[PDB]
């Protein structure tokens, strides 16, 4: 039940550093840091990249159906009245419905308004925002899958 | 066999070389003194009451969800015009996929 | 053809050489950009000014005018 | 025939028709160098810079060995003052390892804008791609002119190490003697010439001897000057005797 | 007119293979139309000297 600082992503393209608000959603932050600590993202990829919307990432199955948690497959939401989906580079926990969150995050690329109805924000990107846009410029298909591998190499709950 | 074994190690230096060695070492040091572009300040950590308005404020980038103003780091998220350019797509860790 | 083109190239490059002012003006303000690698994202964003384009066209004519001979 | 039709539409300023003629002509023989040139020229004249860029960028991908395209593309950026953009074209060119003359154009580009330290780094890369004695002399003399003698010597030392066990050109040693002459290391100079004279035949070493005999005429005593000259004459008279 | 071919080259760009398009946007830039000047132009002037 310890509180690490900023999480280092080390993607195939470069480094991105996420800031996490221990002020507002600590349970997701502990979960995200622990999965980063144990090495649960080492080799997972950005499977769903929609242009000018978001980048869903992080699944050992690579399907966009997989994931568990440190509590086990589900935990509640933290729909906080302060965090609002505003601009690019917000980090947020990808959902499948009410109070069901696994281990899939998504980094957002534009202001979205219908999102914060039903998703938990916990984070924002803070180092090399242009590299996110380079991930944003990745070739897609009908199901919005990348042709190459945009995978996360390593991740560090540093500090 | 190379002259490096037939010529003595640089313990032989004329007075002109002694002055020139100090001059050549300082010349290298002077050419790297051009610091170039002084970069933007990072945002404040205790963000109460601060509102980003310029591109400069973002510094390192990223939008602040706790600040209730529409933010557009590096002009992302702004409604783009009908540009016919295909995306400058870059491979995993390689060069730009031309 | 290569050698005469090279001689042309040596002739053309030496005639652009007195334009130090536009280089010097650019180098300070664009020194953060002035040094790119082949993988840097600058390609595709450069929108040159109309006057620079005009200078190119005139200079192209000078190449043609030589080629005429 | 295609060029005549496209130039006629160009005279009518019906650029949209002219464009389609060039593209259709590429479908029959994309390898014809002159076709690409005529298409790119027409867009440049009419200030349609982005169209011309797309033509050049396509050309270098399909026909990388056509050197003329690279030169012309950089020449566009140079006239537009896009010194940064020009480098990207140059850097992507060097990936293919082009001919010697291409490198010199890139070197001269930095030299026109006085970026001495960068020119050095390109020189190092160039010499590794083209390990020829001429390039080593050029690099060494470059450092020498700017008085960075601590760098210049290392270039000469590496050169006599690299070539010395494979091939031994008199041209390098005459140059390196002049360096130590500037350094006034007359003892080092004599070592260089002896090392060359013991291995190179006296009949090729005449220009070697000629600079050496002038060298001794600059700083050597009369006794030393005559002995090297006598030994040469002795060899010459021995050739007469043989 | 009783022909299957001919007049089609006046209605549109006949065989409009588009320019390839990539890395620079160029849907924006466009060109000045032909200056007509139908009080000096001649048949010899279009073909040239």
């Amino acid at each position: 039940s310890w509180q690490p600082p900023n999480v280092y992503l080390e993607t195939s393209m470069g480094i991105i550093v996420l800031e996490l608000y221990w002020k507002h959603a600590p349970k997701t932050c502990k979960n995200f840091a622990e999965l980063a600590r144990r090495g649960y993202y080492n080799g997972t990829k950005f499977h769903r990249i929609i242009k000018d919307f978001m980048i869903q990432g992080g699944d050992p199955t690579g399907t966009g159906r997989g994931g568990a948690s440190i509590y086990g497959k589900q935990f509640e939401d933290e729909l906080h009245p302060d965090l609002k989906f505003t601009g690019a580079g917000i980090l947020a926990m990808a959902n499948a419905g009410p109070d069901t969150n696994g281990s899939q995050f998504f980094v957002t690329l534009a202001p979205t308004q219908w999102l914060d109805g039903k998703h938990t924000i916990f984070g924002r990107v803070c180092q090399g925002i242009g590299m996110v846009n380079r991930v944003g410029m990745v070739e897609t298909n009908s199901q919005d899958r990348p042709v190459d591998d945009v995978k996360i190499i390593k991740a560090y709950p540093s500090g | 066999m190379a002259l490096t074994s037939f010529l003595p190690a640089p313990t032989q230096l004329s007075q002109d070389q002694l002055e020139a060695e100090e001059k050549a070492r300082s010349q290298r040091s002077r050419q790297t003194s051009l610091v170039s572009s002084r970069r933007e300040p990072p945002p404040y950590g205790y963000r109460k009451g601060w509102i980003p308005r310029l591109l400069e404020d973002f510094g390192d980038g990223g939008a602040f969800p706790e600040i209730h103003v529409a933010q557009y780091p590096l002009d992302m998220g702004r409604k783009k015009k009908m540009s016919n350019a295909l995306a400058i797509q870059v491979d995993s860790e390689g060069k730009i996929k031309y | 053809y290569a050698a005469a083109q090279l001689r042309q190239y040596h002739r053309l490059t030496k005639q652009i050489k007195p334009d130090m002012e536009t280089y010097e003006r650019l180098r300070e303000k664009h020194g953060e950009e002035f040094f790119p690698t082949s993988n840097s994202l600058l390609h595709g964003t450069h929108v040159p000014s109309t006057e620079e384009i005009d200078r190119m066209v005139i200079d192209l004519e000078k190449q043609i005018e030589k080629r005429d001979k | 025939n295609w060029i005549k039709y496209a130039q006629w539409e160009e005279s009518l300023k019906e650029i949209q028709r002219a464009r389609s003629i060039y593209e259709r002509a590429l479908d029959v023989d994309y390898r014809n160098i002159t076709l690409w040139l005529k298409y790119a020229e027409m867009e440049m004249k009419n200030r349609q810079v982005n169209h011309a860029r797309n033509i050049w960028d396509r050309a270098i991908t399909t026909l990388p060995r056509v050197n003329q395209f690279w030169y012309k593309y950089t020449y566009m950026e140079e006239m537009l003052g896009n010194v940064a953009g020009a480098r990207q074209v140059f850097e992507r060119w060097m990936e293919w390892q082009p001919e010697e003359q291409a490198w010199h154009s890139y070197i001269n580009f930095e030299l026109r804008y006085k970026e001495v330290d960068r020119a050095r780094t390109i020189y190092e890369r160039f010499v590794l791609v083209h390990p020829d004695v001429k390039n080593w002399i050029k690099y060494a003399r470059f450092e020498e002119k700017h008085a960075y003698f601590a760098h210049a010597r290392k270039v000469y030392e590496r050169a006599v190490e690299f070539f010395g066990d494979e091939h031994m050109d008199e041209h390098l040693y005459v140059a390196f003697a002049k360096f130590e002459e500037n350094q006034k290391e007359f003892e080092r100079v004599r070592v260089i010439y002896k090392y060359a004279l013991d291995r190179i035949s006296k009949q090729d070493a005449q220009e070697l001897f000629k600079n050496y005999t002038i060298f001794e005429k600059k700083f050597g005593d009369r006794r030393g000057i005559e002995d090297i000259i006598v030994s040469k004459r002795r060899f010459q008279y021995e050739e007469e005797v043989k | 007119r009783k022909r299957k071919r001919g007049v089609d080259y006046n209605a549109e760009i006949p065989f409009e293979k588009k320019p390839a398009l990539g890395f620079y946007d160029t849907s924006e830039e466009n060109y000045q139309a032909l200056d007509a000047d139908f009080r000096k132009l001649r048949q010899q002037d279009l073909d040239g000297e």
